[PDB]
């Protein structure tokens, strides 16, 4: 199955894979080869590609995914190799974002604080992974 | 004004009598993180129905 | 039971209404 | 028991409900004068309770009539305050240790006579509005929406104050008989939350009643 | 006594089924009304007055059935 | 023994309602004062 | 007395089932009407008048059944 | 009297179930009609006339059942 | 009289259940029809004629049951 | 008379349940048909003829049940 | 004893069906109310007071039916 | 014995239908409440206390019906 | 024996309908609760404790009905 | 024998309706639980233990009803 | 013979309602389970074993009711 992870600039991982499991807007769905058709949008969260050996998580920041027939066109809003993040730096930044969220008033600014709290939370989440 | 560019950040810095949302810094080879930053600023400021 | 006690209490309520109107809700 | 001390003065008249009425009106005017006796710009201690009360009164009056709030803010406040008065009166009233002649006396709204009284006041105020602001010849009685729309309105206008009295009388007598039968069955420890919920509904029914009355009032305005 | 017997059984069936149905519907009322009113957490008190009026409109039928039960039980003029 | 049910709820409600409603009324007065 | 017995049981069944059904439906009325009216939080009072008219249209049937019960209970002209 | 007894019980069952069902359906009517009519908050009064016609079409059956109950109760020509 | 008794009880059951069901369905009719017709707020009057025809098609059965009730009540040719 | 009694009760049950069910289904018909026909606001009159044919196909069964009721009530050849 | 027998059976049917329906509806209340209130995890306590008021409005009917059962069981004034 | 017979049958019907309905509704409660509470997997324990309070509010009616059954079975003061 | 007969039939109807309804609702509970709890596959054990509390709240009514059945069967104090 | 007759019919109705409802609900349980558990194909065995606990919680009521049936059939202490 | 008569009618009602409910629920089971299991077309056989276990858990209650029917029909030890 062809997992094509692609940010709108960088094709993050066009690595065709054996299995995968990630968090959609549906929240939790494993990817078994040749399930019947769907295209999806992801929540801002890690993406455990269970390609044949490695259950490989990758810090997706949301985006959409056309899951074609053995072809996962992952069009991510952002996407990190979850090992590539320094976990302590992602944790310091997530702490910074949480402090920014507690401090951040305003409708737009508070909502952005929540959105990046989710984003940095997924960053720290796959940074743990 | 959603402000990207540093000479333009200067143009609205020297030209300060209008609303400027946030000086997004310039980044040649535009980083997707930076575009996500300006985009999330705009997305909240548009979810906020203030500017329409 | 519907006696004339209903008209008596209607009188009681109407007098108390105008009185307490001008008494408290006026003042 | 479903009986009461009938005084006679030309008809048999249950003295218990009227005695409860005198008591409720008495406590009403007593607190009203203790509050409205000392006026203050920065509102006085406890006077702010009456102030926020009348604030909510004129607020809901603006909400349901709007401008002519103050034309009937006194009548609506009279209705809701006396109704919540009789409600909390039947709620908190230790009113049985002095057994009266043929029946005890705790709240007058337990007598549906009082419900008929207040609801007739509601319907008659609707008639005064629909004859004063609206046309005396063409009130809401004028079959406006269809030529076939005469008798449905003729039934509904009667059904308005009728069900208004019915709901309130049933709520009052319901909470009364509930606490009565509960103290009858078990001792004093059991019926406490039952009376707590009855008191929760007690002001609630008065509020909803004044709300629907001013709804009909904004209707007769409309 | 059979007329008084059937007046008694009458009041029983009346109060029982009359207090069965409308309070169940008032439960449905409370349910999806308060579900929505908490979803938009702003105007709860403004909703609450109409909600109370609606709950009273629900309970008035049970009040009427209990009234008929009391008229058949205590001051039974049919028997 | 009838109203001995109602007495305790009356006491607790008077206490709690005293606290919260005085908070409300004094808040409104301090608002107008400011 | 059996005619008066059945007039009594008649009024019981009438008031009971008549106050069972329509108040339950008025609960459904209140439910999804107020759910929507709070979803769009703007025009609640304008909706409220038609809502009250609808609630009265619901309650009128229970009023009619209670009227038949009172006619059979108090001023029974059939027995 | 048994014919008058069954005319009485007849009018009871008639008015009771006739006022059970259609007012419940009129509640469903009011429900999702006013839900939509408040969702699009524009044309409420234009909707309201057809809504009233629909509510009258609902209530006419309860009117007919109450008419049969009054004909069996007051001017009973069967008994 | 027993034949007239059962003609009376017949007309009661007929009118009662006949006015129970179809008016409830006409309530469902009014409900989701007017819900949609207010969702698209354009063609309400064009929809309204077919809606009225549909409501009449609903009410015709209750009319037929009331007709049978009147034939058994007033001009009873079976008893 | 018992044969005429049961012919009368027969016609009652026939007309009642026959006018219960199909008019309720015709309400469901009217509902989602007019919902869609107003969603696409173009071809309402072209839809309306088939809609009327469908409503008549619904009402024909109630017509048949009322016919059986009239045959048992007026020109009862079984009793 | 038959009057006391039917008062007993009356209280049984009353309490049974009155505690059947409204608690089931209060279950539906709790269900979709708490479902939504946990979906938006912010204002749970502010929702909780109105939720408790709604649950009490549900339980009051069962309280009323139990009250009628106690009045028929213990202090039976009909028998 | 017939009074004791009907007290026994009374307690049977009471406990049976009272334990039929509200536990079924508590099942609906548990259903969509725990469905949502697992959808947002965060605040399960905070939800769980209100969930337990809700389940107790469901079960209290069955407790009341069982109480009436025990009062009619063991310490039967009606028979 | 007829009092013992009706105590026996009482316990039968009690246990039967009491074990009919609430276990069916507990099935609905288990259904959509475990459906959601498997959709979000994370917090299953944390959900499971509240799920068990909910299932016990469902089963307690059937326990109460079985208790009334055992009191009428074994230690029948009514007969 | 009539007491033994009704004990037999009692056990029949008990076991029949008790095995009607909860197994149907356990079917609904199995349905949407396994639907979701196969949608996310990862944690099936971890879900399966809670699923089995839920299925046992469903079946325990049918076990209780069968227990009452066996107590009335074999070791009938009521008759 | 009346004891044998009621044992026969007992077994009839038992087997009938016991085979009514749980097979209907097993139909609901099969429905949404196989709907999902075909939506994700991968792990059908792995789902199928748990599906069969679930279907057997559904059918076991009908097996138990049929067992009680056979014990009352063939080897009737109550009559």
């Amino acid at each position: 199955l062809n997992l094509c992870v692609l940010t709108p600039n960088r094709s993050i991982w066009n690595s065709e894979v054996k299995e995968i499991i990630l968090s959609t807007n549906s929240g939790q769905i494993g990817v078994l080869p040749n399930h019947a058709p769907t295209a999806t949008a992801v929540d801002i969260g890690i993406l455990r590609i269970r390609l044949n050996d490695q259950w490989l998580t990758l810090a997706l920041m949301g985006g959409f995914a056309r899951i074609g027939n053995n072809e996962i066109t992952i069009l991510v809003n952002d996407a990190e190799r979850g090992s590539d993040i320094d976990p302590q730096e992602a944790q310091q930044t997530l702490e910074i974002a949480e402090a920014n969220l507690r401090k951040a008033e305003g409708k737009r600014q508070k909502i952005e604080a929540n959105l990046a709290l989710r984003r940095a939370r997924t960053r720290v989440e796959a940074s743990n992974t | 004004i959603i402000s990207i560019g540093k000479k333009g950040n200067t143009y609205f810095i020297r030209r300060p009598e209008i609303p400027v949302d946030r000086y997004f810094d310039g980044t040649n080879l535009p980083t997707a993180k930076e575009a996500q930053a300006i985009a999330d600023d705009v997305f909240s400021l548009f979810v906020s129905e203030e500017v329409d | 039971d519907f006696n004339l006690t209903l008209p008596i209490i209607m009188a009681e309520f109407l007098f108390l209404m105008f009185a307490l109107d001008k008494i408290y809700y006026t003042p | 028991g479903q009986h009461f001390y009938w005084q006679i003065g030309g008809f048999q008249i249950h003295g218990q409900v009227l005695i409860t009425s005198w008591v409720v009106i008495a406590i009403l005017l007593g607190s009203a004068a203790i509050a409205v006796r000392s006026p203050q710009t920065i509102p006085t201690g406890g006077q702010n309770f009456f102030e926020y009360v009348l604030e909510f009164i004129r607020d809901v009056s603006k909400t349901q009539i709007g401008e002519e709030y103050r034309p009937w803010v006194p009548f609506i406040g009279t209705m809701f305050l006396f109704i919540f008065v009789s409600n909390w009166s039947g709620a908190l009233l230790p009113w049985k240790i002095i057994q009266l002649p043929h029946g005890e006396l705790a709240a007058p709204t337990n007598d549906i006579n009082t419900t008929v009284a207040l609801a007739l006041l509601t319907s008659v105020a609707y008639f005064y509005a629909g004859l004063t602001k609206k046309g005396l010849g063409y009130f809401g009685k004028y079959i406006q929406p269809t030529p076939i729309l005469l008798p449905i309105n003729i039934l509904e206008d009667f059904t308005k104050p009728l069900s208004l009295s019915f709901r309130l009388f049933g709520n009052i007598l319901a909470d009364e008989l509930v606490v009565v039968v509960l103290v009858s069955l078990v001792p004093l420890v059991v019926p406490i939350p039952v009376m707590f919920l009855g008191l929760f509904t007690s002001g609630i029914q008065a509020l909803i009643f004044a709300t629907l009355a001013a709804a009909y009032i904004g209707e007769s305005l409309e | 006594p059979l007329i008084a017997a059937a007046s008694v059984i009458a009041a029983g069936l009346a109060v029982g089924l009359a207090s069965i149905g409308p309070g169940v519907g008032q439960g449905t009322a409370a349910g999806q009304a308060v579900e929505g009113i908490a979803r938009q957490p702003e105007a709860e008190g403004k909703i609450r007055g109409t909600l109370l009026l609606s709950l009273a409109f629900m309970e008035a039928l049970t009040i009427y059935g209990l009234v008929v039960a009391l008229a058949l039980l205590f001051a039974n003029p049919f028997v | 023994t009838n109203l001995i049910n109602l007495s305790v709820v009356l006491g607790v409600l008077i206490f709690f309602g005293k606290g919260v409603l005085s908070d409300l009324l004094d808040n409104r007065k301090q608002r107008i004062l400011n």
